[PDB]
């Protein structure tokens, strides 16, 4: 059934199209066999192709089942970055819905879990400046997602975490400290962690953008891993 | 260490 | 090459006429998505739309049926209804209509909730919610049916749409239906609580204040295997 | 994630 299924993914049909996708998207959502399975039926490359020119309908779904592979082991987020995910899901942050946009960012925040030569992919593909601005203009809901991709990308190599400072991330992310939602701050220190982990003219960065008595306030928190991060970016700020 | 973790 | 003289009457004097137009509607509004299309090509969603202010009892339910036929097709399609105008005279026939035709208007309404978060936000911007959560108790076994399930799909939206949803009073109603004699109302309450539960923290307070807590735990134990699932899913939520 | 979409 998955070759079949495979095949009416480019079916001009939008309604054999659209089961397809939905069928592609719970295998996608079933585990990491589940996932092995996609890719060994050939699904990435058509899945991918989905997102260039077709309806917002199709592309939430096709959106979804590739957040769902990016959930896969480093192999599989690998396979998906060869099928040419990360262009066209960058591209989705800038102009998309709220509803594509959120998805998109869920995807690229599990492909910036996979190894630093992924990570890497994702920088070169564009994916630091629109995830930066996501930080101020988009939802809570966004933000979230946004940080946690952020926070990710952060526990790169300290080459990653310098394209970060020159993306802007650290003004946006020392606000986010003292956000409304407890979500945001614990993403949001656990970013700035990774970036004090960082060499001496990153921490020089993280003290200019003002981080020093916003983790002083994070010193004096409820939740264990905030206080945590909060006292490892100190030491380093201190150091 | 730096921390990576999976989104769920 | 039928269809426009079909539209062309859906503005006839002759009563019989028009009838026999919307029914020849509805019948192709029922036959699918491709079949809306054609619907949409001939301009049908327009007049049909214009059919529920001032018409009689016999035209508006035939053209809430055809509406909540074309409700069923893709999103573009829903869409399309939209910019018809669809969504202000719908809401306005939930509260003093017939129980024949408010059953119809909710059909639609949830419909059109199944459409992208932007469509969803089109029905509460018409103020679908505080009429939605009035059919919980206040109506029929089979509206209530029907406004769980619309409720539902407006709980697939964002969080903000829930938040909407929480202003609405919709939670106490949706945990009492927890436990409603009817399974079909139960599958339908306990997906909302579940959608509702995948939100924020407040909102998930919000849940726990509700009572949602004891009302999810008596579910556990439920043979039907997706009121288990959805039952779990949202009692895991509930305790971080 | 959760699939809230039916």
């Amino acid at each position: 059934e998955l070759p079949q299924m495979v095949q009416q993914l480019n079916s001009p049909d939008q309604q054999e199209l659209q089961s397809a996708l939905r069928k592609l998207s719970q295998i996608a959502s079933g585990g990491n066999e589940q996932i092995q399975k996609l890719i060994e039926a050939g699904a990435l490359s058509p899945l991918v192709k989905l997102l260039d020119d077709a309806s917002e309908e199709v592309i939430q779904e096709a959106v979804w089942a590739i957040a769902n592979i990016a959930s896969g082991n480093n192999e599989q987020i690998q396979k998906l970055i060869e099928a040419g995910a990360l262009s066209p899901l960058v591209k989705l942050l800038d102009d998309a819905s709220e509803e594509v946009i959120q998805e998109a960012v869920w995807a690229i925040a599990n492909i910036a879990s996979g190894n630093n030569e992924q990570i890497q992919k994702l920088i070169e593909a564009g994916a630091l400046s629109p995830l930066v601005k996501l930080l101020d203009d988009a939802s809570e809901e966004v933000i979230q997602e946004a940080v946690w991709a952020i926070a990710n990308i952060a526990s790169g190599n300290n080459e990653q975490i310098q394209k970060l400072i020159e993306a802007g991330a650290l003004s946006p992310l020392v606000k986010l400290l003292d956000d409304a939602s407890e979500e945001v701050i614990q993403e949001a220190v656990w970013a700035i962690a990774n970036i004090a982990s960082g060499n001496n003219e990153q921490i020089q960065k993280l003290e200019e953008a003002g981080a020093e008595p916003a983790l002083e306030k994070l010193q004096s928190s409820p939740n264990e891993e905030v206080q945590k991060n909060a006292q490892a970016a100190l030491e380093a700020l201190n150091s | 260490k730096r921390k990576r973790k999976r989104k769920r």
